[PDB]
């Protein structure tokens, strides 16, 4: 259905008629299939710039008496349904939480035969922890009839057990502050059907049918169409007794009025009984058209079932009538989604879904767009209204009311509707609606909170890190395909802000990710989409850091190739506080050298003299490494500054130990002798000198290496929590805390896990917990190994040697004498 | 073709591709079998190496006095090693390691090789060199060997005409990508290459 920007706005205005929801389903249960039925039925089209589909807008219209059945405030017959996209596998835990956090309802898909799988169970558990209301649809009914050929009673009992299992999970993990949220078929919160053939139904749909043929309000008929209600065919009497006077079995209403009609069509059509089909179709008033009247077998069965019980209708019915609106849900989800006071002015504005109060927009993810390499911020307005041109307070993850850390007061260029793959610019957007923002990707990596009050805390933040902890070497198998890989890498780095593609000094094409899986999917996306050529990929390698933890044993000295220039320097460790401050923007390269110096002096115990003589950061001109000019009366010193800085960029990018980046390394240039003539002290002369002196100074400051460490947060039922510790105890894991959810048997275990010990972690944790555990790990900190990296037998040395060999370097680490002036 | 048997030879930061000590021993032998002799090393940057080995040594304008123009090589690879690297960085400040080249000439040119104790490329030596080669500078179909600086190592200058009759192949002595600017470690010189690196006996007296 095509709509104009105006019609959309007038629909987003009535928040009471909006449905923010997602779909919880296993990919093998026809998740995308049922989703297609919805978009092909109620999909909203608009009457240039493309984006990765993150959300879909649906439109459903109902009756005055249909809307009457809604136990929440409503306004009109029109309804806007936001279908938020969900990941395909549970392993993508971080983005599973992201989608659920911006939703209020959930369409949970469950298999007829297999019932509720472990994955869907775990996800529903999380959705309930987010205070999300569920509506169930039992899919793949077709398989039960066509393959298993079960009886009506057998099919019913199967649905019964299924519904039971779902409510066992619901009643256990659903928050007590929501009341009975269990699903009941008789109440229309459960649908049945087959996405494959595109048919589905609810008890309400059939109650509406027989409401007249029995002169009964569908409320009572609905109650009879499930459970122990029996309509005796011989006496035409309703009964609660499953046997007549003579003790003969009576068929339940569900089997008699719902299943039977379907079963008869399945039987007549699949048995090619050309004489029965017509009569059976007119009986149910199912009219065929031209070509359709000649179909047979599955072909015909799919057409008949499709127009008999359109799948999308049954789903939309539950979504509109039972799923909460932004208004309803935010009243009990506000406290939970606000990392601050419950009686706050903003938290209250979120409870009331107040479009007038201070803006409280939540950014769940950044979306790749066709507008260059820019990303549009996807999220939801929980309070106030976002506007084009409006200036907003961009509050990052590390932001806190008081400090100005991780804050960016900028202006929203354009606020747009995310119509799946396309974008539609609008003026504003009241609270309760999902929306996209243009011109923020340069302030928010992925998650963030936008406000308008100078006293507003961040909304429940989703921890994330861009730090490339794992990487691989990418290489084409066919030399001719090189150009295709070069552009494929530049493309891959644009479809994901957390992916890193760069070239090592040796020229290797490097692809680095945030985790084993994340990197895995990237390499598959590359070899099939971004590139499409047969690739040779090396095994996953962990990224380390080269550092020092003492001052150089002695002054480092190095000459230039022409022997006319000398650089004297000394290396020394930088405090972790300072390295963290640098990485967190506190101490900034682009900052005024005097403002920065004051900070380093007052807050970090630096000599303001040194702090004012910072020549550069590194690597990439902003890393946690510094060059300090401590020279005295060196003529023409400034004429080599650009060279010294450049050399430092390369020296810090790949260190002397085994080619890994430096961290927390401070270089003090103590003295410099230069040739009077500039001709003999250009980049070609200075660069190698500085770079070698640095290496020499580094090696003299007792070298060490640091390893990346994850912070793992795991949700798990008490029963299987024991498996969490079982796995961690052989992964050098360090338990941080074990907390239990009030009321439920759900535990949250947080622990540190070395990245180089996390390979295959989710798979092992899976088995150790029977799939009950819900992993979620983000980079936390670097950790200096105690062992000597120069000792090939030690842990650190063992790591170095293997790396050295792999890179084809000399096995033994070079002594400082190599880089020191040879004399 | 004087590169021996194997794959396509190319120059890289990672080292000279398809060039082993064994292949060198084959290329060297086959050179001598055709009346060629080894006269020293030439260090330079990768692109220059590619040009010199596949296109040949060609005359070019260089930054010195006209009379001393020619192709510069060193008997001791360590001296030539110092020039086997980029002289200018790119836009990002990258200074790549280069490659050591072996320089061969036709034995028929040997009578033109002379040696001196004087420091070359200096006006005080121009007279003695012009005496030795039997004509005024620049060098032509002849060569001169002597200290590249007082108390320094020996360098050889091939007259451009003579330089263009050379045959140049890669050395089995690698440059260090992780130590650009460092000195040549003798231990990194393959023992089997040192064995074929004896220099000819140069004349100390004019013809
Ligand atoms: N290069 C050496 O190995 C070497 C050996 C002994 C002494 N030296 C000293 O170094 C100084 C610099 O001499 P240089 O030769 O390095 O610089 P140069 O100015 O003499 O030559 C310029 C550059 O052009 C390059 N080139 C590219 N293609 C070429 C081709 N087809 N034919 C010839 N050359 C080509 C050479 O490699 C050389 O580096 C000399 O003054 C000499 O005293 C150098």
């Amino acid at each position: 259905v095509a709509f104009t920007v105006d019609q959309m706005r007038s629909l987003m205005d009535k928040v009471t008629n909006v449905r923010n929801m997602s779909v919880i389903a296993h990919v093998d249960h026809g998740k995308s299939t049922l989703t297609d039925s919805l978009v092909q039925r109620a999909g909203i089209i608009s009457a240039g710039i493309t984006i990765k589909s993150t959300a879909i807008s649906l439109y459903s219209e109902m009756s005055d008496e249909d809307v009457k059945e809604i136990k929440q405030k409503t306004d009109g017959n029109s309804f806007l349904i936001n279908l938020i996209d969900s990941p395909g596998h549970v392993d993508f835990s971080s983005e599973v939480t992201a989608a659920l956090r911006v939703t209020d309802g959930a369409l949970v898909v469950v298999d007829t035969i297999e019932g509720v799988c472990v994955q869907t169970e775990t996800v529903l558990r999380q959705a309930l922890g987010e205070r999300i209301k569920p509506v169930v649809v039992i899919n793949k009914v077709d398989r039960a009839l066509l393959e298993l050929q079960v009886s009506k009673e057998d099919l019913y009992q199967t649905f019964a057990r299924t519904v039971e299992s779902v409510n066992v999970i619901v009643s256990t993990y659903a928050d007590e502050v929501l009341g009975d949220v269990q699903v009941y078929p008789a109440r229309g919160t459960v649908a049945f059907g087959s996405g494959l053939h595109g048919w589905a139904f609810t008890i309400r749909q059939f109650a509406t049918r027989y409401a007249k043929k029995f002169g009964v309000d569908k409320a009572k008929m609905m109650d009879r169409l499930w459970g122990d209600s029996f309509f005796n065919p011989k006496t035409k009497k309703w009964t609660n007794k499953d046997t007549d006077a003579e003790g003969k079995p009576l068929e339940r209403a569900f089997n008699m009025f719902i299943l039977d009609p379907i079963f008869r069509l399945f039987t007549a059509i699949m048995n090619f009984k050309k004489d029965e089909i017509p009569v059976l179709l007119e009986k149910l008033e199912i009219v065929l058209k031209g070509d359709e009247k000649d179909l047979e077998g599955k072909a015909l069965l799919k057409v008949v079932m499709r127009k008999f019980l359109p799948a999308a209708d049954a789903l939309l019915e539950m979504i509109v009538l039972h799923l909460p609106s932004p208004v309803t849900a935010q009243a009990y989800r506000a406290e939970q989604l606000y990392e601050g006071p419950a009686d706050d002015a903003n938290c209250i504005a979120i409870k009331n879904c107040d479009p007038k109060a201070d803006l409280m927009l939540y950014v769940s993810k950044m979306v790749p767009t066709s507008d260059k390499g820019r990303f549009y911020a996807f999220g939801r307005v929980f309070a106030g209204t976002v506007k084009s041109g409006q200036k907003v307070r961009i509050q990052g993850p590390n932001y806190v009311p008081g400090k100005k850390d991780d804050l960016f007061i900028k202006a929203i260029q354009r606020v747009v509707l995310m119509m799946g793959r396309f974008v539609e610019p609008i003026d504003d957007c009241p609270a309760g609606n999902i929306i996209g923002l243009v011109g923020i990707d340069q302030f928010l990596l992925k998650t963030g909170t936008l406000t308008t009050s100078e006293t507003a805390h961040n909304m429940k933040v989703m921890k994330f890190s861009v730090s490339p902890v794992v990487q691989v070497a990418v290489e084409v198998k066919n030399a001719n395909d090189l150009p295709k890989l070069v552009e494929g890498l530049k493309r891959l780095s644009k479809s994901d802000p957390c992916v890193l593609t760069y070239m090592s000094e040796s020229g290797e094409h490097i692809v680095a990710g945030t985790g084993e899986l994340h990197l895995e999917i990237c390499l598959q996306d590359l070899e099939h989409d971004h590139a499409g050529v047969p690739l040779k990929i090396s095994p996953p390698v962990v990224a380390y850091r080269e550092t020092v933890e003492s001052e150089s044993s002695q002054t480092a000295l190095s000459k230039s190739p022409n022997k006319h220039n000398r650089i004297y320097l000394k290396a020394e460790p930088i405090d972790e506080e300072v390295s963290l401050a640098i990485e967190n923007g506190i101490i900034n390269p682009r900052d005024d050298f005097k403002a920065r110096a004051r900070i380093m002096a007052d807050d970090y115990g630096w000599d303001v003299t040194d702090a004012r003589k910072i020549w550069c950061f590194g690597p990439d001109g902003n890393g946690p490494n510094l060059v300090i000019d401590q020279t005295k009366a060196v003529q023409y010193l400034h004429e080599i500054k650009d060279s010294v800085v450049a050399a430092f960029q390369w020296a810090t990018k790949e260190g002397p130990i085994f080619g890994e980046e430096m961290r927390s390394v401070r270089v003090n240039i103590l003295d410099v002798t230069l040739h009077a003539d500039a001709i003999h002290r250009g980049g070609g002369q200075i660069i190698p000198t500085m770079r070698r002196a640095t290496y020499a100074g580094f090696l003299l400051a007792d070298p060490k290496i640091q390893e990346p460490v994850f912070l793992v947060e795991i949700q798990c039922p008490e029963q299987a929590v024991g498996g969490i510790y079982s796995v961690l105890n052989k992964k050098r894991g360090q338990v941080v805390s074990e907390e239990q959810r009030p009321g439920t048997p759900l535990f949250t275990v947080k622990a540190y896990l070395p990245v180089n010990e996390s390979f295959g972690f989710t798979g092992e944790l899976r088995q150790a917990t029977g799939g009950q555990a819900f992993p979620q790990m983000v980079f936390d900190h670097w950790s200096t190994l105690g062992s000597d990296p120069l000792d090939p037998t030690s842990k650190a040395g063992e790591i170095v040697l293997a790396a050295r060999k792999r890179h084809g370097m000399k096995e033994e680490v070079p002594g400082w004498q190599e880089y020191y002036d040879k004399l | 073709a004087f590169l021996g048997d194997g794959g396509d030879v190319s120059f890289s930061t990672r080292g000279t591709q398809n060039w082993t000590v064994e292949r060198l021993l084959q290329a060297h032998r086959q050179l001598e079998e055709r009346g060629y002799v080894f006269v020293g090393y030439h260090g330079t940057f990768l692109e220059a190496a590619q040009s010199i080995v596949f296109g040949g040594v060609r005359a070019r304008s260089q930054d010195l006095d006209a009379i001393w123009r020619g192709f510069y090589i060193a008997g001791d690879p360590a001296l030539a090693y110092g020039y086997a690297q980029d002289q200018e960085p790119d836009a990002r400040g990258r200074i790549r390691n280069g490659a050591l080249l072996r320089v061969y000439v036709p034995r028929s040119s040997l009578p033109g090789f002379y040696r001196t104790s004087l420091t070359l490329a200096a006006p005080e030596a121009a007279g003695e060199v012009e005496r030795l080669i039997g004509h005024p500078l620049p060098l032509r179909l002849d060569a001169i060997t002597g200290p590249h600086e007082e108390g320094g190592r020996l360098e050889t200058i091939l007259g451009w005409p003579l330089a263009e009759r050379t045959v140049v192949i890669p050395s089995a002595i690698p440059t260090d990508p992780r130590n650009v600017g460092g000195d040549l470690d003798p231990s990194s010189i393959p023992d089997k290459e040192q064995a074929i690196s004896a220099l000819p006996d140069y004349a100390s007296q004019p013809g």
